């Protein structure tokens, strides 16, 4: 009952990737928006982005 | 099973060459200006709504937001903050600062030719007299403004054409746009067909706005059918935004100040696909067709297509063009670099007649003309 | 054996496929830009460092340059990288398209070269000359003065192997190739003709010679008339797109373009001029000659007992296609399958071939001319 | 296709076993030299008209006394007659050094038959007043020819110097170009003169270079090699003199050139036991290395290439990397790696030799899509070589697109070898990796024309 502190807090985002580039980063388009070179967390790979 | 040795051991040492990156894996002008430019500001330009008596006291909008009330900065020329002009708005003190130039989208400057491609008016041959009333289009009035005047008549300002594809649009087009010495303005169709809701109305403004920017400019149009001449239109209610964007081409083209100083070109392969708001004349003043040369343009055709191929000096152009009974300049071209091929087929330094021979034959003969085979007589 | 050989050299491309800067002069590129990077439009550039930008919802700003690459390099009508906190410009974007380029662009040659289709070789010698030959052998073209064609289309009766003449063609290249199924534009958006034409030609211009192959729009081409009483949608604007980013003005550089169509009589003969396209080849229903060739393939790797004469099944019927060749060659051998046997004798062609038949019903006569 | 087909080795003991018997002397006409070669160079003038447009455009690209030189070369490899032979003169007197050798011998290279002719167009350049003149004229009887074997005496008399006088330098061009006239079953006498040549051991690098080399053309093709002493002696008096590194290049050249030949051959260990030291001699070792193992089945030692290809020492890595187009040479289509997609420039240099001449498929000139846009100048030097070697517009549309790469001096003069270039036999096997130190003086390149390796 304590951890439900997560539960309190706004989660994500969804993004369109179009392509990765170099360098660790991908692209992503936002749902009504542009497109936005941004960075990856530590969990994923560009090779399965 | 030698090929499964074969393909077994390629892909093997292929694993090894993967094997080999695999382990053999292991700010002057840049830097050091960048804090100083971070007190900039992220200022918005705008667009000014109006102007109120003794005071700035601006009204503007940028986009989408709002109409915004705004004050000037002290260091502007007040007198220049006008209505129509883009200026500069602030974040904090949403104050006037800087002018800017209008909308200019430069997508509609990327419609400018911007060069002058060669077809030279020596190419062209075959309506020596169709591109002769061209020329009293578009040399005589930007060149002797005298006959004009010393009679009492006015410029053909719109010229259509039309007729089948293949004849030489595009060859009169590039070849006034090769001996131009003014503005030329190609312009694609549909860089008027925008997606969003009254947007190629203004593209028609923004070529009204390079228009009146300069003097003797030439607009080209082509495909004008992309725009469209057709108010088709019934219990259907789907596709209607284009001819509203045709309609305001026609309102800011002709009828109530038209255009002055400017000479439109048109085409179409379809006349009666279009609109009898552009077929009164005032706004299109020649409809000029172009048609099949009888012998003497198609042999031209070939001289003008066979001066610069490597062909036999004793071959002629008469009984080609009678094999050619009802064809064009780029179906003539096709037969040049048909025969070419056949040339390529042989082992040659030059061509022949009967290289031409079976180029016309391929072209025309062996056209695909339906269904298919004509063996008879009953003729000769 | 063999096939742990393939195994191991598919998943060792994908290993390849896997194997796809400053210690702190990169990490002020880092502080040169803000991370959650964005994608803007120049409009101008007045070029005292700091520019005019233009968003995806249409806020414009003064924002300053940071120039870490020649920042002369982007220009209005190229897109810059913004930040978040006062959009500034942060540098190199390299000039990056819709996500429907890579789409159309195959990445493979999957298939084989002439050696696959059974016997055309008259107008596979025409599209050998019309491309293999300009491609790699770019002789005389220069050494003749004339120009090499450009378009070719492909029609005739359906399974001739258009599709398979274009995999042949797809294998034997070094020039750079996309694969487009040109009918693809059916929305219900105004405009977006001339933004996939006009993106895909940039593309193919900027890579290479290549070749923009277009692949059954033998519906499209719609009667270059009219539609009827209230029709027009887009797609006259659409093609009319086409036709002039093909044969207009702007000149057309090294791209070569194949198409193929099942009817052809229905197209638009605004297109099917040479110049804007050159080439023109019948694939009919054969012969009784390369239907031995056709068989050839189709027998060159299945259990045939050598008692049977495939040319007996020629013999009997003349009108088919290679396709129905295949269906046969596998059909049999599924009839030979009915009970855990060795190879196909003759009664399994037989009525494979009487089974594949079903296809042309008509009637009554002619059959009475007589 | 009998002397095409056959190594050094077999020639000469054909031709003594059949100086014995020879049944209609026929056979000691055709298998030893001069019929391989009578039947070509007329119909090679008959069969063939080549234009005077490539003389006058190609040999009209500019001046400045090398690319102006290298013209010269590129003229004087044009084989219609022997015409750039005796093109006049004021040609050569605006030439230099090492370029009046190249010139010296560039009428050797027009004329690779005409034995009569070749004494009486060289005899003019015999003995002048050059130094260069002279040698590089001994040298192009040495290129001419390799039966005729009357040419050594004039400049075989000649070549003891002691240190370093004028017929060291016909040493040069005379040893590599008796190098280009025999191959015995052991030639010892030429040996016996090599003695002094190693013990006169000359500054001028190409003394022991054609030593090497030249001895290696005797040497190739030797009974599984041999650690004979005449190699051995090169090994210890190479060991003796650590000076010029292209000495601990080119030594180990001529060493490895005399363990071609093998099939078996413990050789390499030997000489792992008896020279490896600091990476000049451990160098000698992965060039033994390279040449002890021509090529099979034999992936253990693709993958010793795929670890020892990671070793800091990058030379080591350009020849041992350098060794694929001789292991793989058959099963090409493995031949394309990810050579490119490193970064030790060197080794876009080695797949840029590893593409080399033959026949040339799209594949390989799309590899020269980017091997042909490189900016330092001896790679971008580099590419135009085997470029144009691998293809002997469509041929001169990369040359052109190079005009459009420049328009420096190197550069240049690699536009014009390309030019040159555009118009497991060990003969084309030996002069290219006798190229492969290229990034030199043109006294380098003063013997860069002695890859002989066409008809
Ligand atoms: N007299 C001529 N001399 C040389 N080429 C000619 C001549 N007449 C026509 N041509 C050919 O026709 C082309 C110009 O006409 P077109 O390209 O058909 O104009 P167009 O835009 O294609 O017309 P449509 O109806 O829109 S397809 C030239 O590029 C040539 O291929």
């Amino acid at each position: 009952r304590e951890e439900l502190q997560l539960l309190q807090e706004q989660g994500s985002y969804v993004g369109e990737v179009v392509r990765a580039m170099d360098k660790k980063k991908v692209l992503v388009k936002v749902h009504p928006e542009g497109k936005f070179v941004v960075d990856v967390d530590k969990n994923i790979d560009i090779n399965d982005v | 099973q030698v090929e499964d040795d074969i393909q077994q051991l390629l892909k093997k040492i292929n694993e090894l060459t993967g094997i080999k990156e695999s382990d053999t894996g292991l700010l002057a002008a840049d830097k050091q200006t960048l804090q100083s430019e971070q007190p900039l500001q992220v200022a918005r330009c705008t667009k000014i709504i109006n102007a109120d008596s003794e005071d700035p006291k601006y009204i503007i909008n940028v986009k989408q937001f709002a109409k915004f009330v705004v004050d000037l900065s002290d260091q502007v020329a007040p007198t220049d903050i006008e209505e129509g002009m883009r200026v500069g708005v602030d974040r904090n003190k949403y104050q006037i600062h800087i002018p800017l130039p209008p909308k200019i989208d430069p997508t509609v400057t990327m419609m400018q030719v911007e060069e002058k491609p060669d077809v030279t008016y020596s190419d062209v041959g075959g309506c020596k007299e169709q591109i002769e009333k061209l020329r009293e289009v578009v040399e005589t009035p930007l060149l002797h403004p005298e006959r004009f005047v010393n009679l009492g008549i006015e410029p053909p300002k719109g010229v259509l054409l039309f007729g089948p594809p293949g004849t030489g649009k595009t060859l009169c087009a590039r070849a006034v746009a090769n001996r131009t010495d003014a503005c030329f303005i190609r312009v694609i169709g549909s860089e008027l067909v925008q997606k969003y809701v009254g947007e190629g109305a203004r593209m028609v403004r923004e070529l009204f706005e390079m228009a009146r920017t300069k003097k003797a400019c030439l607009i080209f149009f082509d495909e004008i059918d992309a725009i469209g001449g057709a108010r088709f239109d019934d219990g259907a209610g789907g596709d209607n935004e284009v001819q509203r964007t045709m309609l305001e081409l026609i309102n800011q083209l002709d009828g109530f100040d038209p255009r002055g100083n400017i000479k439109v070109l048109m085409a179409t392969n379809r006349p009666d696909t279009l609109d009898p708001a552009l077929m009164r004349p005032g706004r299109l003043d020649r409809k000029i067709e172009f048609s099949l040369p009888d012998l003497e343009g198609r042999t031209h055709i070939f001289k003008i297509h066979a001066r610069s191929m490597s062909v036999e000096r004793d071959i002629r152009f008469e009984l080609l063009a009678r094999l050619c009974p009802n064809s064009t300049g780029a179906e003539i071209r096709s037969v040049c670099t048909e025969a070419g091929m056949f040339a390529i087929r042989a082992r040659r330094k030059i061509a022949t007649e009967k290289d031409f021979l079976e180029a016309v034959n391929k072209v025309i003969k062996s056209y695909a003309k339906f269904s298919a085979t004509p063996r008879y007589m009953t003729y000769n | 054996l063999e096939r742990i050989k393939d195994y191991l050299l598919m998943e060792e491309e994908f290993i390849r496929n896997q194997e796809q800067k400053q210690e702190e002069e990169r990490s002020k590129v880092d502080d040169l830009r803000g991370t959650p990077m964005s994608v803007g439009t120049l409009e101008e550039i007045i070029d005292d460092n700091h520019a005019i930008v233009s968003t995806s919802v249409g806020s414009e700003h003064y924002v300053s340059i940071l120039s870490f690459v020649d920042k002369d390099l982007l220009e209005p009508g190229c897109s810059v990288l913004l930040n978040h906190k006062v959009h500034a410009v942060i540098g190199v974007l390299m000039d990056d398209t819709d996500p429907l380029v890579t789409v159309m662009k195959v990445e493979k040659a999957p298939q084989e070269t002439y050696a696959d289709i059974g016997g055309l070789d008259n107008q596979i010698q025409e599209i050998k000359e019309s491309v293999e030959l300009p491609l790699t052998h770019p002789e005389y073209y220069e050494e003749m003065g004339i120009k090499p064609p450009k378009g070719v289309i492909l029609y005739g009766p359906p399974g001739t192997g258009k599709t398979l003449l274009a995999k042949a063609v797809a294998n034997q290249t070094s020039a750079t190739f996309l694969r487009v199924v040109g009918s693809e534009l059916i929305q219900k958006y105004l405009g977006d003709g001339p933004k996939l034409v006009r993106e895909l030609f940039r593309v193919a211009e900027e890579h290479a010679p290549s070749i923009v192959f277009i692949d059954e729009i033998d519906a499209i081409g719609t009667k270059r008339y009219d539609s009827n009483s209230g029709g027009e949608r887009e797609i006259q604007r659409t093609m009319l797109e086409l036709l002039n980013q093909l044969d207009g003005f702007d000149s057309r550089g090294d791209v070569k373009v194949i198409m193929a169509t099942n009817r052809i009589e229905t197209l638009d003969p605004a297109l099917i001029r040479p110049g804007r396209i050159d080439r023109k080849i019948e694939f009919p229903l054969p012969d009784e000659k390369t239907k031995k060739r056709i068989f050839q393939i189709h027998t060159s790797r299945m259990t045939l007992a050598d008692d049977v004469t495939l040319d007996d099944l020629i013999m009997a019927k003349d009108d088919l296609s290679g396709a129905d060749i295949k269906a046969i060659c596998t059909e049999a051998g599924l009839m030979a399958l009915r009970e855990r046997r060795m190879k196909v004798t003759n009664e399994d062609f037989k009525k494979s071939k009487e089974n594949v038949l079903y296809k042309k019903q008509e009637g009554t006569p002619e059959g009475l001319y007589l | 296709f009998l002397e095409l087909s056959e190594d050094v080795e077999e020639y000469e003991d054909l031709t003594e076993i059949m100086s014995n018997v020879q049944l209609n002397s026929n056979f000691l006409a055709l298998a030893r030299e001069l019929d391989i070669m009578e039947p070509k160079v007329p119909d090679d003038i008959y069969k063939t008209h080549l234009e005077n447009n490539r003389f006058g455009g190609s040999g009209s690209q500019v001046d400045s006394a090398r690319m102006n030189l290298a013209s010269s070369f590129v003229n004087g490899f044009v084989n219609q007659d022997k015409l750039l032979t005796d093109d006049g003169n004021k040609w050569l007197y605006k030439n230099k050094d090492h370029g009046m050798l190249s010139a010296a011998a560039s009428l050797g290279m027009i004329l690779l038959w005409d034995v009569d002719g070749g004494l009486t167009q060289i005899d003019k350049y015999l003995y002048s007043s050059e130094d260069y003149i002279k040698s590089g004229a001994l040298l192009a009887c040495g290129i001419v020819n390799s039966g005729v074997r009357n040419e050594c005496d004039p400049a075989l008399a000649l070549l003891s110097d002691y240190v370093l006088h004028n017929s060291n330098t016909m040493r040069l061009g005379s040893i590599f170009g008796l190098g280009l006239a025999y191959a015995g079953s052991n030639r010892e006498d030429v040996l016996t003169l090599l003695l002094p040549v190693m013990g006169d051991s000359k500054s001028s690098m190409e003394v022991a270079g054609v030593t090497a080399l030249a001895c290696g053309m005797i040497a190739v093709g030797s009974c599984n090699g041999d650690v004979t002493s005449t190699i051995l002696q090169t090994i210890m008096e190479k060991s003796e003199t650590e000076l010029k590194d292209t000495y601990a290049r080119w030594l180990p050249l001529g060493l490895g050139l005399n363990h071609l030949g093998k099939g078996e051959a413990i050789e390499a260990i030997l000489a792992a036991l008896e020279v490896v030291s600091e990476p000049f001699r451990s160098f000698a070792n992965t060039l033994v290395d390279v040449c002890a193992y021509a090529g099979s089945g034999n992936v253990l030692k693709v993958q010793q290439l795929l670890h020892i290809c990671s070793e800091h020492f990058d030379s080591k890595e350009k020849e041992e990397d350098k060794d694929k187009k001789e292991k793989k040479d058959k099963d090409k289509k493995e031949a394309p790696a990810d050579m490119g997609a490193h970064q030790g420039v060197a080794v876009l240099g080695i797949a840029l030799i590893a593409m080399g001449e033959e026949i040339g498929a799209e594949m390989a000139l799309r590899t020269f899509g980017h091997l042909l846009r490189y900016g330092e100048p001896t790679l971008r030097r580099a590419v135009p070589l085997a470029l144009a070697l691998i293809s002997v517009s469509h041929d001169a549309d990369p040359e052109v697109s190079y005009n459009s790469i420049f328009a420096a001096r190197l550069a240049a003069m690699l536009r014009q070898l390309a030019q040159y270039h555009a118009k497991k036999g060990t003969l084309t096997l030996c002069p290219y990796h006798s190229d492969r130190q290229l990034m030199s003086q043109v006294a380098v390149a003063g013997l860069l024309t002695v890859l002989v390796s066409f008809l």
